């Protein structure tokens, strides 16, 4: 039951890994992954109903 | 028992560890999410929204709704200032407490191409050309137009386009700045000046004001995370 | 080589400048790099650099001074002796950001009866020692930067007891290197020696070398050069003899970032 | 038995 | 591909020599060293060499913990005159000398940071009393986040900053750090300054420390005995163990050989002569 | 729980230990390297670029320019010594602070092979044959060429090729010395001598001084990592 | 995940081997390996634009 | 972390164990092997080598050459014995110190058959037969040739081959006897008599010596290691 | 990179094993294998030039 | 799974 | 992976 993931490598001394067994039966006992995925900020950077064109005039 | 050895941080605290530890209610039954709108993946999603400048801190101004409201007026042309602001996004006080100021405070370092926006918030008969400026450090901070258009700079004509961009790229010499005043990081000279003069018609409101605001590029980025001296807690 | 090239006889041409040399001791290439653009994987400021190519990159000469029995030593730091220099000067001051490389080039004749000889040493980060012990790190930006005149070393250490007015200069005592560590050791930096008997001259070819792509010319220098006497001039029997030394600089592979108005610095 | 990331 | 611990050359045999190929002539003015080999000057027999310098790598070299600062805190009532004993450091290699002198054989380095804390406490009045077992709280502070005024107020909440709570008597408290430079290496030496003076201002706001970069290059250390006050004092000692692991240095320099003036290169007058007296032609 | 006993060694801090633990900065966003010039892999790189000998320790010459200089002058030729010195290049005061001795300064143990380079700083004009010398340790140290002559040597002649250098071959009855001086583990003698004179013509100076250098070979190596006592920090 | 790796053997009493797991994320909490590299001396040694050859005149 | 329950044996020093503990010098740079010659694998190998027997502990031969020298002479035949010795090779004080009686002292136990080989020391021309003998324990211990001979023997006839050795075999209740004197786990007799006598010419000396040695036999073993008697450190 | 090897069974209640892994880079930081060999003690029990045959006259 | 060095 | 012995 091993999962073996690999780590962003900073200052340096191939790929490096690192390794996790859950212990436990609940979820919420789990340390943290930090394999998290990010979003584009359009819901709250650009909501409009029509789709903005940068080059072109924001009002037409 | 399997031989082991006690290690140095045995027993010990971090608060910024990331350990698993036994759950206290086993097999509760938890209540599943729903599509909320508006989730965030990420601080830096705020930092790119843009929100409204404290420009005028003035001991009348600051602390009032006036803060945010630039004045101009149509007088004749001058090369001088309508305002200068340093560029250190988490420490000088008209942009430490903007959403990308206050995300800031919660880290040490930041690095990446910021942009300001102007509104321009007079008559549609009012007409002006302006030039706002930013100038990377180590010279004199620009007092005249005549520095300032020497730097990096746009020349925004008002009309339909109600608004104008200037984006201050990433200019460093260090790969992150500090998120403090620092001159070894510090980051240079925003500043605006008119360019030519507002000019309006008769029966029109001679003096108008400006708003603005900031917001990150794509390319910006903060680390080190810390507590930030925005809010405290007396007794 | 049969055509008859040789290690002592050079030439080096960068721009509208051509340097000869006749009694060369071969050249170096400081850490085996030789300069550079900025890759665009090390990039770090975004605008477009200005690469004034031929106009900076080129031979500029300092002013020329006395090696004599009683010399203990001088010393430069790059960019800062090259500030006042054409085009590249200009360049220096007017942008926030700059990178640049160097060929060094340190001339010193005498005759076939004068001997002596000058350890050429060129260091990165030559962070040279103050002349106070009431207050440390005090040198001002104006004595840590003569510019071309360049500074000197001393066999005496002395500090400043004016407390009212300090000197607030550098006191860089010659066999500790100006900074505390031997300078028989300073042979582990990127060096020649104008031994008068073998060459004429000094030729040594400097990276940028810093730990950021880009840095301010303006606030920091990345190389110092340091010029000391190992065995000391002599000639025939005269006991007041004096040969000249002159210092050409060439920046290469300069490029600019962060353009605004010119900066004018309090240098007096 | 093992699962790679 | 050659790796540390590989042995280093073979000595090969060599015999005796009459030619015009000169090893043993060459020219220091160049600037480079004569690459020669027992073998150039004189005869020599065949060795397997099974030497290696695996000791010396610079992450062997570098591969001990060092102490770097002593932090003193007590466990003492605050009292109008006097507060509640807690410790602030600016962290730095440069309060003590040891690792110090050895990084700085080279002028910019990278490595993740190991720090381990070793420490110790005793009473220091007379009286019988006793304390009950203390726990110590370490918090980092870095450059921008509030440092702690009192022993007790808000800031000791650590929302965000790093912090350790130690128990005494257990193993000494250990955590890492990566690289956490804003340059691409850390600079051991920087000759230049934060501000550049200009003309059209005053000297004293273009002034600025020969040498010195971020006036807070990496923050603070601010430790505190979390237990209230005993009626009996006890003082404690922090010590504080640096190592860096993962180590790249370059551009090497000679050591430091008259003793160490300050964070900067300065030295002291009377200090400057490390030589002995020995006679040029006496063993 | 896993059955476990705990073993000596336990909750121990060994400052030479290798251990994981914790980050307390988890996920920071590490800035990358970048190709800077002149980087070291091993101390014995150091070791393998000549460093210059204070050679003149009197008590007027030594910490001082000076220490440096070993003068010669053209009087008639004699056997005995320019220059006399004990193969202990971490303990002998002339060779402890080249940057050779101060690397092994950090460690108990060298072994291999060490070269050394004269260079001649007299004018072109001035001629000279001298001989130098290196004596394995157990015999009377050589005060006279006669002596000096029977162990490893190298006549140098004076010429365009500046300078010359002699490699002192391991030759050791242990595989490793001691980098303090030790009797069992001594290296023997470094010694120079005129082998004819210093000539010179009519208008020339008659003295002048060589430089020497010392480096290791590619054969060197250190072991056993120590403090030096180079460095100190009193109160 | 497991990492095995041989040892340089000193004093004897086959390869005889040991073995690394990496228990974090993040490669800064990890051990330092010790498996180095070795460079040439060169780059301070010989910093000399044309290349020397020892036997011949390094003035010609 | 990984649940884990602390057993008994937890945080104890046995200095029996053999665990694995951190290196305090990491890569070291280790002095290869040589072969030298001489390399022992285990302490039975020395058991195996013949030493000499203290035989005659007088109160004047003791702590004197004299001790090894076993007086014989050509006086008429007797049934008389020349010697009489426990079978404890850890314990009788002519057997405690020999190499195999100090190697058995490091032990509590010893397994395994014996050989006493004895060297006529005195002169060509003297001649004699004598009987050496190995009574197993249980009886009276011989005092006369009559009882002796009923035992294990060897009739050595002096000669060319100067030497004669007598095999103890391992005969014993227990599968290993304890290294003290003990009763239950006795050895029994070793004793040597005249068979004819030894006899002389003219001329010659009418007295002369044997030496005695014992080893081990390739089935002799020894187990539960211990402290032995035979060294102490009074303050 | 675990080693098993067996257990010389003593007293008894298939082959019995057991199991090490070396957790440290430097051999010297193993516990002992025990695992060693025997030699015959012929170097010290017949240095003799000519091989000793048993049966024969040592003199001959 | 395991690397081997 | 494993060693017997
Ligand atoms: C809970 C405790 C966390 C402790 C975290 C400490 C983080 C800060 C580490 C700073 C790194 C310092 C490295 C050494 C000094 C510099 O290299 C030199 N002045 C050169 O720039
Ligand atoms: C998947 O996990 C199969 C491999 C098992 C590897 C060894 C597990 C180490 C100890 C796990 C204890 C589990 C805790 C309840
Ligand atoms: C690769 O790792 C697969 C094999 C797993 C072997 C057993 C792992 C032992 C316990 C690991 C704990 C990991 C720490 C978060
Ligand atoms: C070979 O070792 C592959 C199998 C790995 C088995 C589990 C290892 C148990 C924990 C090992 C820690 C290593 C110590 C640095």
């Amino acid at each position: 039951g091993a999962q073996v993931s690999s780590q962003k490598v900073g200052a340096h001394e191939s790929t490096i890994n690192y390794t996790t067994i859950n212990y436990y039966r609940d979820s919420a006992s789990n340390a943290a992954s930090k394999q998290d995925f990010s979003q584009d900020p359009s819901k709250f950077t650009e909501p409009i109903k029509d789709v903005l064109i940068k080059t072109a005039p924001m009002l037409n | 028992g399997l031989p082991v050895m006690n290690t140095p941080g045995s027993n010990q605290y971090l608060t910024a560890d990331n350990f698993q530890s036994p759950c206290a209610l086993p097999e509760f039954d938890v209540t599943p999410p729903i599509d909320i709108p508006g989730e965030v993946k990420n601080m830096m999603e705020l930092a790119e929204i843009d929100t409204m400048i404290p420009f005028d801190l003035s001991a009348t101004k600051k602390n009032t709704m006036e803060m945010y409201r630039v004045r101009l007026s149509d007088k004749p042309h001058t090369d001088d200032p309508i305002l200068c602001l340093s560029l250190s996004p988490a420490s000088d006080p008209r942009l430490s407490h903007t959403m990308l100021g206050e995300i800031l405070n919660y880290y040490t370092h930041w690095a990446g191409s910021l942009k300001f926006t102007f509104l321009f918030c007079g008559s549609m008969m009012a007409t002006g050309k302006l030039l706002v400026s930013y100038a990377p450090p180590g010279a004199d901070p620009p007092k005249k137009r005549k520095e300032a258009m020497l730097g990096t700079h746009v020349i925004w004509d008002i009309g339909l386009q109600s608004s104008c961009t200037m984006v201050v790229p990433w200019i460093s010499n260090t790969t992150y700045r500090q998120t403090i005043d620092d001159s070894f990081t510090e980051g240079g000279y925003i500043s605006v000046f008119y360019q030519t003069r507002i000019v309006v018609p008769l029966s029109t409101p001679r003096e108008m004001d400006i708003l603005g605001f900031v917001s990150a590029c794509n390319d910006f980025s903060v680390r080190l995370l810390r507590d930030t001296t925005h809010i405290e807690q007396k007794a | 080589e049969a055509c008859g090239y040789s290690d002592r006889v050079l030439q080096l041409t960068l721009g509208n400048s051509t340097i000869t040399t006749q009694e060369a001791a071969n050249s170096v290439v400081a850490y085996g790099r030789w300069p550079e653009y900025l890759r665009d994987s090390e990039a770090n400021p975004v605008d477009q650099p200005t690469e004034p190519d031929v106009a900076a990159c080129r031979f500029y000469t300092l002013d020329t001074v006395s090696w004599t029995k009683e010399s203990r030593g001088w010393w430069w730091k790059l960019p800062d002796a090259l500030r006042d220099m054409g085009l590249f000067g200009q360049n220096m001051y007017y942008h926030y950001l700059g990178r640049s490389g160097y060929t060094v080039h340190v001339q010193c004749n005498a005759s076939k009866f004068h001997q002596g000889a000058l350890g050429v040493f060129a260091v990165p980060e030559m962070c040279l020692a103050g002349d106070s012990n009431t207050t440390t790190m005090y040198t001002s930006y104006q004595n840590a930067n003569p510019g071309e005149k360049g500074g000197t070393f001393t066999g005496t250490f002395t500090p400043d007891n004016n407390q009212t007015s300090p000197a607030r200069r550098f006191c860089p005592v010659d066999y500790l290197l100006g900074n505390g560590t031997l300078l028989g050791n300073a042979f582990v930096f990127p060096h020649q020696i104008i031994n008068l008997r073998t060459n004429n001259c000094a030729t040594l070819v400097l990276p940028y070398v810093n730990s950021l792509s880009i840095d301010s010319m303006v606030k920091h220098n990345n190389w110092g050069i340091a010029i000391l006497p190992l065995a000391p001039l002599n000639f025939a029997s005269e006991s007041s003899p004096e040969i000249p030394i002159t210092l050409t600089i060439a920046p290469m592979c300069c490029e600019f970032n962060g353009l605004r108005n010119i900066t004018l610095p309090r240098l007096q | 038995g093992s699962s790679s990331t | 591909a050659a790796t540390s611990r590989d042995a280093l050359p073979n000595t090969e045999a060599s015999g005796p020599t009459h030619s015009k190929e000169i090893p043993a002539l060459t020219a220091v003015e160049t600037g480079a060293t004569n690459p020669l080999v027992p073998s150039d000057t004189v005869q020599t027999r065949h060795v397997v060499q099974h030497r290696s310098r695996s000791e010396s790598s610079i992450e062997s070299f570098f591969a001990r913990g060092a102490c770097v600062t002593i932090m003193t805190v007590d466990n003492s009532a605050s009292t109008t005159n006097k507060d509640k004993l807690f410790a602030v450091w600016k962290i730095t290699y440069k309060d003590t000398v040891q690792l110090r002198r050895k990084l700085e054989f080279f002028t910019y380095s990278r490595f993740d940071m190991e720090l381990t804390f070793v420490v110790t406490a005793n009473f220091t009045e007379t009286n019988n009393g006793h304390a009950l077992n203390q726990v110590y709280q370490i918090m980092y502070v870095p450059p921008g986040a509030p440092v702690p005024e009192k022993w007790d107020d808000y800031t000791w909440q650590t929302s965000s900053n790093p912090s350790i709570f130690y128990t005494y008597g257990t193993a000494p408290a250990r955590i890492s750090v990566p690289y956490v430079g804003i340059s691409n290496a850390y600079s051991h030496f920087y000759d230049g300054f934060s501000k550049v003076p200009l003309k059209d201002q005053s000297a004293a706001l273009g002034d600025s420390l020969y040498g010195a970069a971020s006036l807070n290059d990496f923050g603070i250390l601010a430790v505190r005995v979390v237990n209230d006050h005993n009626p009996t004092k006890v003082t404690s000692k922090i010590r504080v163990y640096l190592k860096p692991k993962h180590i790249r240095v370059w551009c090497p320099r000679p050591p430091r050989a008259v003793a160490y003036y300050g964070p900067g290169v300065d030295y002291k007058d009377g200090t400057l002569t490390p030589l002995s007296t020995k006679d040029l032609t006496t063993y």
